[PDB]
């Protein structure tokens, strides 16, 4: 994997690719690694497919349950559910998860919980085995408060620059917009982003 | 130290016309050491054949425990079970012990009394069902009895021609063995007559 | 093993090989891979020959009764729920990897299982040591908007790369297509292109060939 | 394998099985285990087959060489040294090797020394040697005296082995006879277990334990 | 860390009869669960009517093979072009394989020819260099499936003749080269059926006195 | 422990049982009786791990000295070798199995038959008319096979035994310092004082 | 005893009717990150025969460099270098076949999976297989790594057997080395999208493509997943 | 370390960090990763300290004698010399190598020799454990026949990211600028390129 | 190979070596003379690794016997000791070492006195009243602490080594089939027969 989240004016974005691999071989060219948890609270999954899926499927649970009893839950409630989940279970897990909300008060935020399930609060994260080739790109490009349309070249040149290195990415760059307008799904071909 | 091959012995069994066959082998040992020359792996509850190879402390435990639940079946059924039936009964028993299993390696043989079917089938030591129509294998020359039964085996043999089939597939495949043979008994199955042979076979 | 599934048009199908392998040796060379979860959701397993069936005759048992307590058809993701969370709790000792396809009220569908609970969704999918095989010739052909005989075709031209060119594979093709408004049609040996040539000798054995020491009726009866 | 050779009043009595094993898998049911030197000198092998059959056949080479160099038969002391001195280079190595020279010269008499791959070289009236040699021991040496006859002697090495054929999962076949006297050796048959085993417990009315 | 072994699958098998002798091999090549080529021959004539097969690793096969074609060669140069007798190809491979005991060749060789009195021979060798003349052998990933049937077929194993009690054996007889061929036909046919590695074809070398002679059948492609 | 024989004749079953207790370098006792027995007509003599043994024997003999006194009545040897084979079964997939071997030697009195039974730590009973454990049974079993028959006397019998006793003697690496031997028939459990 | 570091992944190849055709991407991959795009793993000896070569890519520059010695040696002292005693496809193999086998044998292997297709002088199709092992093969279709899975399959349903090779035109045959590729890509999580192609015929000669690039992918589906 | 060298208008330019660790202690703080094979040849040493300085050391003598009897080695003989060390020893070395050098008909030329001892000739080269995070930054960044301010600018921009994310990596940046002109050496201090 | 024991007494040095030859479950033979004369009057026992043993000590003997032809005179036991003792000293920083324990039993003809030397593989070399190695030395030792005086005959030697063998035969595990004795005194090597 190569994932991301970006908050921007209006909310947040999340990004990935769709490379799910065993070994070199590629077992799913088309994966959705950006999932929700809430209507207005999505993860990026980075890790163990099976270990990402169960936690997300728990979280997913968690927030039905909530929201069923308190009404809805803030994007910080959703990360220390994650998590409470990774660190309470570090040693049988293998999960990188990057959370991202919009909330109306609050806007965008993004978490990031790494192995150890640690939280960290960021202005945007980067995440995956791919993020590791886009570190001094992000950090030279990210601005707070940008444009819709700068944050998704942002992540879509930092997605195709991690994509083009790492072998462990590739596929689609799928996207998901999270603002007050709503739900925005986002899909980049090779074509296009190859070529930037 | 491999569970399944301290002990030694095989099973084979056969379809016919209208009949079935089951084979086995005699020897019991540890290891190199031949200890018996007298130990059946074949057992039957009612008209249903068990052959089980394997670990001997497990192939005894599981004979047992099968005579155990083939009885209460009988005795709340009201029937003799069947060998479709058994066949699930074996399964089912086996991969309850999937952590933790019996080091075995069981085939059923016998004829639905019901429809007059021939039926034969083989498991793993896990529980998995290998059904087929022609022949099941089991023991430590598998790999022999499965090139003896492939070559020499044809369907619809007749009860006396099918014995000679089965009886030669057992012993040209134990004599290539080091772990099976010291004599053989071969069970030939019809309807409602079960003929019990045993085979003269080298003692090496 | 070697398995696929195809979406087409109505519905969904799922095919795979009949060879069962025991190190070097084909154990079962006419094995059923395709198994009945719901009379409309159907799963092709590969990998440990006894957890497939164990695992899907439990979630096949455990829907029956969820569909008898919800009067309602089964739903291949209800199917694929229980089977991932059996799956993902043994965390991989249980080798499992499963093809779930299926028909019901929300529509039709096509779903991956690995051993250590992990799903996939697509169009196309291949599971099993012939996957490589199969995948090539699903990748070559596949399209979007398949006919019902198109994707037979595709779905059993993909386990035949598996059967020709995987060693793991062989044999038979069993297919089965699940239509959405339709019985689900199962298709035991669709295509048998590797019987076995006449042999060239017969070796009945003269009666009395093989040396017996002692004879004896044996009592069934009580 | 089982292999053994003692010696008698009438000279050596020299018995081996004939099968070849790879782990389980019977390899072979006629393996040829007594190789002839010369006509006086017999070799025994057991152990691994390539290390047996290439360094005995050497050793055959070897012998010959002597007896052209000094224009005499070499003692079967000084055959089984070239032979025990060989393999102790190679010790470590890996060799498996477990061997009886038997034979007769003048100076000596009836002659038997075991040699083995980690060196060991012993002169002895007994041995026993192969995976299958405590079976033939337990026969032998419970039927053993000095003042047996050669027809005898000849049957007990041949029991020896069938007993250990019987018992040994990995001995089997046949039994190859040979008796060593003054005038050399002679070959007394080979003698299939699949035959000798039922004929034995006929005659003798032994082998109890089997179904009969 | 690097392996230098591995394992090229495939089976062979050799019979001899009264004035010819047999050796057929079948023309598959594999690693692990792939195909490498369906045709690709490991059965040789060597020159002075000696047929040859390193069945194993390829490698060291064709290795070995080409070191003793080369001995042959030699030894026609260094003793008058005097014919190397099968007992001494035979002896000479010993020397061949053994050469390399604390490095082996990994492969189960057969010979086959007729000896110095115009009857038939097959010699047999271990990886490190025993060997043994024989009226049959089978080698290979297929051995320990082809040989009990040989065991039975050809030198009548097991088999008594009718009514005599078990008492007396089936008499020993040298078989026909149709009825050879039948038996080596029957036997990869079987072979295939059940053993992964072995199938695409089947070639056999026969010798008699007048020469080598090529037959080539199709075998299971699966 | 190490060497447990056991011959079954026409009349009687006999077991043999070496006396010695080794630990180390050190022989530290040449007189110990590997047996116990389990009822009047009943014996099982015992050899493997050390404290194992012992244990394992007396929790036997405590069951079947129970069932005794609970029915007024003696299991026959069958019986009380099932019962034994299944407790080792039990035992091979514990969390500590018991690393012992066995001989039962019995006389059913139903019969009027002796009856010889072998089982090993993992539960593996077979009947025999002569039986051993460990590396004994390499050389005996093929000197009985030479030398046994079935319709030998008690005297027969035991002049058999010493010549398996003779041969471990001559044979085996290790002093097992003689054996102690028992004649199991109609009569009951008796042992022989010089051998 | 080595370990492969920057390598080289599928080569594929086949037999068609006039010749052969041999492809590989011009990826140089340093373990999981993509190092090096511009690598030619295709290697042309004469104008008779091309060298493909999978796997350790310091390796394969060895190896290019004693096929580039050989070339100079074969010249020496020979008026029919470029006539009756040029290298031969042949040749070529059977050089590298000896080394690979006794450098496997000296424990120090040459980490490379090598395809060596051209044609002889007699016009006959040249194509066989060699690898770290010294392993040898030679078949209608050829391919090393996630070729030998994915390609293969595609690549025996135009050639299955030899009468399927003088039915198998030029066109066809690239055809379907092209679509290998394209699978290969979508498949192999060490593939690019950059390729070389050449082609060896009895009548035009040896054709090197250069810069070729995987087109006409089917992505378009994922947006519904 | 971090280390790149980039070829530009004038001929080329060698840049480095000055870390140089035992762990995660700093053994030298102000290391001299760029080193002197000939007058206008230069390489950028990573990996071991012991096994790069040795290799450096019999290259520059190898060079020495070159020059002595055939006048001026071209770059690409330098980077063969430098490649059949690293290659025949592969199995006791741990050295990444960037050769950089200047000739007046090739103008500048860049090589890199990373594990295996397999030669790239490429535009320019970065290498050493920083080199990770700037694959992204550099090759977004890079274009042919900068000038010197620009190249020296893209040295510096890289490295500073590089230095920012790798703990391996930090100290002062050295550059070595070659061109016809002759060599210049470059510093810069911690207290400029942080806070690019 | 095992037990090899020694004792120097007033006038002569006594050697004990054990019969047995075994390997595996099997005692190939109760009647094997570990030791070579190395010259009239000195003696060496040997015990350790099979092979490695017979092929030293012949080594060994076959020097000291073409020292003797060389100078027409016999070698000091010291000087045959020193000479054992550095070959073995070399041995154990070779590529495969000799594993063989010797004793060297010898009477100084010029100084009139018995002389008893034990060295180990590694070429550890001391003069004693009485030595042993392998396990023997945990029995013998403490036995001979007790019992042995320096002014004893040979007889009185021999009735001591008795003691020896009788305390290992009661608590060493294996059975070493009996033990050969030779003395060695100012009249050369005897073997004493009944034992
Ligand atoms: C990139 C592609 C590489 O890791 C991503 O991290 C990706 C994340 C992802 C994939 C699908 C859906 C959502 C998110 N991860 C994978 O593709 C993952 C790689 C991986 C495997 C095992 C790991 O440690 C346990 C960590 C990462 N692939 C898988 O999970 C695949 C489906 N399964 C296997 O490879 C089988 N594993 C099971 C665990 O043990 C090793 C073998
Ligand atoms: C192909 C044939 C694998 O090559 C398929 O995956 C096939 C799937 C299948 C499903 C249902 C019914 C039949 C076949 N799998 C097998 O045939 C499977 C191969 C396999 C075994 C074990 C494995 O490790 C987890 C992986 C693959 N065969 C079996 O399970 C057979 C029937 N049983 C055994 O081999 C039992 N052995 C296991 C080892 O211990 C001794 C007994
Ligand atoms: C009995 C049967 C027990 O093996 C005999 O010892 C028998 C002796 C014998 C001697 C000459 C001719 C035929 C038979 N030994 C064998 O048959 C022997 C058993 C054995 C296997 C491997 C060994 O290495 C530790 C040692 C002994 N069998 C073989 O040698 C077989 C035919 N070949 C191999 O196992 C090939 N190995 C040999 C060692 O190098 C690797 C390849
Ligand atoms: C960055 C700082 C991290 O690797 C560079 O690669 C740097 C390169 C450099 C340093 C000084 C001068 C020129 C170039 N490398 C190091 O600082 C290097 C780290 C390293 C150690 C061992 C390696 O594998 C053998 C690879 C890289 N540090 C050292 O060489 C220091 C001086 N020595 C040690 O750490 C002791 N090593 C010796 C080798 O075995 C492990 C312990
Ligand atoms: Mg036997
Ligand atoms: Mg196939
Ligand atoms: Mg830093």
């Amino acid at each position: 994997t190569s994932i991301m989240a970006v908050t921007f004016k209006d909310g947040v974005i999340l990004g990935a690719d769709s490379r799910t691999t065993t070994g070199a071989y590629i077992a799913n060219r088309v994966t959705d690694k950006l999932t929700r948890v809430h209507d207005k609270i999505w993860c990026c999954r980075s890790g163990s497919a099976a270990d990402t899926q169960a936690i997300a499927d728990i979280v997913q649970y968690h927030l039905e349950l909530y929201t069923s009893q308190y009404g809805t839950p803030s994007t910080e409630t959703a990360a220390s559910v994650f998590k409470e989940l990774c660190y309470e279970n570090k040693d049988n897990l293998t999960a990188g998860i990057i959370v991202a909300g919009y909330d109306d008060k609050n806007k965008g935020e993004v978490y990031t919980i790494p192995l150890g399930g640690s939280v960290h609060k960021l202005p945007y994260a980067i995440a995956g085995s791919g993020s590791t080739f886009i570190y001094g790109y992000c950090d030279k490009n990210f601005r707070e408060n940008m444009s819709k349309e700068e944050t998704v070249d942002f992540i879509k040149h930092s997605l195709s620059q991690a994509i083009k290195w790492d072998g462990s990415s590739g596929g689609v760059i799928r996207m998901v917009v999270l603002t007050a307008a709503g739900v925005e799904r986002l899909i980049f071909y090779p074509d296009e982003y190859e070529q930037l | 130290s491999d569970p399944s091959s301290i002990n030694g012995g095989i099973v084979v069994a056969m379809t016919g016309k209208d009949c079935v066959a089951i084979a086995c082998d005699l020897r019991l040992g540890s290891q190199s050491l031949g200890v018996s020359n007298k130990f059946e792996k074949i057992f039957h509850y009612g008209h249903v054949f068990l052959g089980i190879t394997g670990l001997a402390t497990d192939v005894t435990t599981l004979n047992e425990m099968f005579r155990y639940k083939t009885n209460l079946y009988k005795l709340k059924e009201e029937r003799a079970i069947e060998p479709e039936t058994f066949t699930q009964l074996v399964s089912s028993s086996l991969y309850e012990r999937r952590f933790g299993p019996y080091f075995v390696g069981p085939v059923v043989a016998g004829i639905n009394s019901k429809s007059g079917k021939p039926f034969i089938a083989g498991f793993d030591l896990i529980g998995c069902i290998d059904e087929a129509k022609d022949f099941i294998v089991s023991g430590t020359a598998s790999d022999q009895l499965f090139g003896m039964c492939e070559s020499l085996y044809e369907p619809n043999l007749e009860p006396e021609d099918l014995f000679e089939t089965i009886s030669q597939a057992l012993l040209n495949a134990a004599d290539r063995d080091a772990l099976s043979g010291w004599g053989a008994v071969v069970y030939i199955i019809k309807k409602d007559e079960v003929v019990k042979r045993y085979l003269k076979m080298r003692q090496d | 093993t070697t398995i696929v599934g195809v979406k087409f048009n109505n519905g969904v199908v799922i095919a795979a090989d009949t060879r069962s392998t025991q190190g070097p040796i084909v154990a079962d060379k006419n094995c059923a891979k395709l198994h009945r979860i719901s009379p409309k959701i159907w799963c092709a397993g590969a990998g440990t020959a006894a957890d497939t069936e164990a695992v899907t005759q439990l979630i096949g048992s455990n829907i029956e009764l969820h569909s008898l307590y919800t009067s309602r058809e089964p739903r291949v993701v209800s199917a694929l729920q229980m089977l991932k969370q059996h799956l993902f709790k043994y965390q991989g000792h249980i080798g499992a990897y499963l093809i779930v396809a299926g028909v019901d009220p929300t529509g039709s569908h096509l779903f991956s299982i690995h051993a250590h609970g992990s799903t996939d969704v697509g169009y196309y999918l291949s599971l099993g040591s012939g996957s490589l095989a199969a995948m090539a010739v699903l990748e070559s052909h596949w399209k979007q908007d398949l006919t019902k005989e198109e994707a037979i075709k595709l779905a059993s031209d993909a386990i035949q790369a598996g059967i020709w060119n995987d060693l793991g594979s062989g044999s038979n093709v069993d297919v089965c297509v699940m239509e959405i408004g339709k019985d689900a049609e199962y298709l035991r040996n669709y295509l048998t292109p590797n019987v076995r040539e006449e042999k060239q000798k017969s070796y009945k054995f003269p009666r009395g060939t093989t040396a017996v020491l002692k004879e004896s009726i044996v009592n069934i009866c009580d | 394998t089982t292999t053994l050779a003692f010696r008698f009043q009438g000279g050596i009595i020299v018995a081996v099985d004939s099968r070849a094993t790879a782990g389980n898998w019977v390899a072979s049911q006629t393996v040829k285990k007594v190789i002839e030197i010369n006509p006086f000198l017999l070799g025994t092998m057991a152990g691994g087959t390539a290390d047996c059959q290439f360094w005995e056949t050497w050793l055959g080479s070897q012998c010959r060489l002597h007896e052209l160099r000094e224009k005499e038969r070499i003692s079967v002391a000084a055959a089984s040294k070239i032979l025990s001195n060989l393999v102790y280079q190679y010790k470590g190595a890996g060799l498996s090797m477990g061997t009886m020279i038997c034979g007769y010269t003048r100076k000596e008499g009836p002659t038997i020394y075991y040699v083995d791959s980690d060196g060991t070289r012993l002169k002895g009236d007994i041995f026993c040697v192969g995976s299958g040699q405590t079976f033939a021991y337990g026969v032998l040496d419970s039927n053993y005296k000095w003042d047996l006859s050669v027809e005898d002697a000849l049957y007990l090495g041949k029991r020896s082995i069938l007993a250990a054929a019987h018992r040994d999962a990995y001995s089997g076949g046949s039994v190859n006879l040979y008796h060593v006297t003054e005038d050399g050796w002679i070959y007394h048959g080979n003698h299939d277990v699949g035959e000798l085993f039922w004929k034995v417990k006929e005659e003798e009315g032994s082998f109890n334990n089997v179904i009969g | 860390q690097f392996n230098p072994y591995g394992d090229n699958g495939g089976t062979i098998l050799g019979i001899a009869g009264e004035d010819f002798a047999v050796l057929a091999g079948d023309t598959r090549n594999i690693t692990d669960y792939s195909i490498n080529s369906r045709y690709e021959p490991k059965v040789f004539d060597c020159g002075d009517n000696i047929v040859m097969s390193a069945n194993g690793f390829a490698a060291d096969g064709d290795a070995l093979v080409k070191r003793f074609k080369n001995s042959v060669k030699w030894y026609h140069f260094d003793h008058n072009d005097k014919k190397l007798s099968i007992n001494s190809a035979a002896r000479n491979i010993q020397h061949l394989l053994y050469g390399k005991r604390f490095f082996p060749y990994y492969v189960h060789t057969i010979i086959a020819g007729l000896d110095e009195d115009g009857k038939g021979a097959v010699y047999s060798f271990d990886p490190v260099g025993s060997y043994e003349r024989e009226q049959c052998r089978a080698g290979g990933a297929a051995a320990s499936l082809i040989m009990p049937f040989l065991d039975n077929q050809v030198n009548f194993k097991n088999q008594y003749e009718p009514g005599t009690n078990g008492k007396v054996k089936k008499p020993l007889k040298y078989l026909s080269v149709e009825e050879v061929i039948k038996l080596v036909r029957d036997s990869f046919t079987s072979a295939t059926e059940r053993h992964i590695q072995v199938g695409d074809g089947l070639e056999i070398l026969i010798v008699t006195k007048d020469g080598v002679r090529k037959e080539f059948y199709e075998l299971k492609r699966d | 422990m190490d060497i447990i024989l056991g011959i079954r004749v026409q009349d009687s079953v006999i077991l043999a049982s070496s006396k010695a207790v080794t630990r180390g370098i050190s022989v530290l006792k040449d007189s110990d009786d590997k047996t116990r027995q389990l009822s009047p007509h009943t014996l099982m003599s015992f050899a493997g791990e050390a404290g194992d043994t012992v244990q394992f024997a007396e929790y036997i003999q405590a069951n079947i000295q129970l069932y005794s006194i609970r029915e007024d009545y003696e299991l026959s040897p069958q019986a009380v070798s099932s019962f034994v084979r299944q407790e080792l079964a039990k035992s091979i997939r514990s969390r500590r199995p018991y690393q012992v071997n066995v001989l039962i030697g019995g006389y059913d009195k139903k019969k009027n038959k002796p009856e010889l039974y072998q089982i090993d730590y993992l539960g593996t009973k077979v009947e025999l008319p002569y039986g051993a454990h460990g590396y004994s049974g390499f050389y005996t079993f093929s000197l009985l096979d030479h030398h046994y028959r079935p319709d030998m006397t008690t005297e027969e019998g035991l002049d058999l035994l010493k010549l398996c006793v003779q041969e471990l003697e001559k044979r085996m690496p290790m002093d097992f310092k003689g054996v102690i031997v028992k004649i199991v028939d109609k009569d009951g459990i008796r042992q022989v004082d010089d051998f | 005893t080595q370990q492969p570091i920057v390598t080289g992944t599928s080569v594929i190849s086949m037999k068609y009717d006039n010749g052969v055709i041999i492809a590989a991407d011009n990826l140089g991959s340093y373990g999981s990150l993509l190092r090096f795009n511009g690598v030619e793993r295709l290697i042309p000896v004469g104008d008779n025969t091309v060298v493909g070569i999978s796997g350790d890519i310091s390796d394969m520059q060895h190896i290019e460099r004693l096929l580039k010695d050989l070339v100079t040696e074969n010249a020496y002292d020979n008026p029919l270098a470029d006539a009756e005693e040029a290298l031969e496809p042949s040749y070529i193999f059977e050089y590298l076949a000896t080394v690979m086998y006794q450098r496997r044998s000296k424990m120090n292997p040459l980490w490379n999976a090598i395809i060596v297709a051209g044609v002889q002088s007699n016009g006959d199709q040249f194509l066989r297989y060699v690898n770290l092992l010294g392993v040898t093969y030679s078949s209608p279709t050829l391919a090393t790594g996630f070729g030998a899975h994915m390609a293969n399959p595609l690549l025996r349903k135009v050639v299955d057997r030899e009468s399927d090779i003088p039915k198998t035109t030029v066109q066809v045959a690239e055809e379907a080395i092209v679509n290998a590729m394209r699978v290969l890509y979508y498949r192999d999580a060490r593939s690019s999208r950059n390729f070389s192609l050449a082609i060896i015929d009895k009548n035009t000669g040896l054709t090197f493509k250069k810069n070729l690039q995987v087109e006409n992918m089917k992505w378009d589906f994922a947006k519904d997943i």
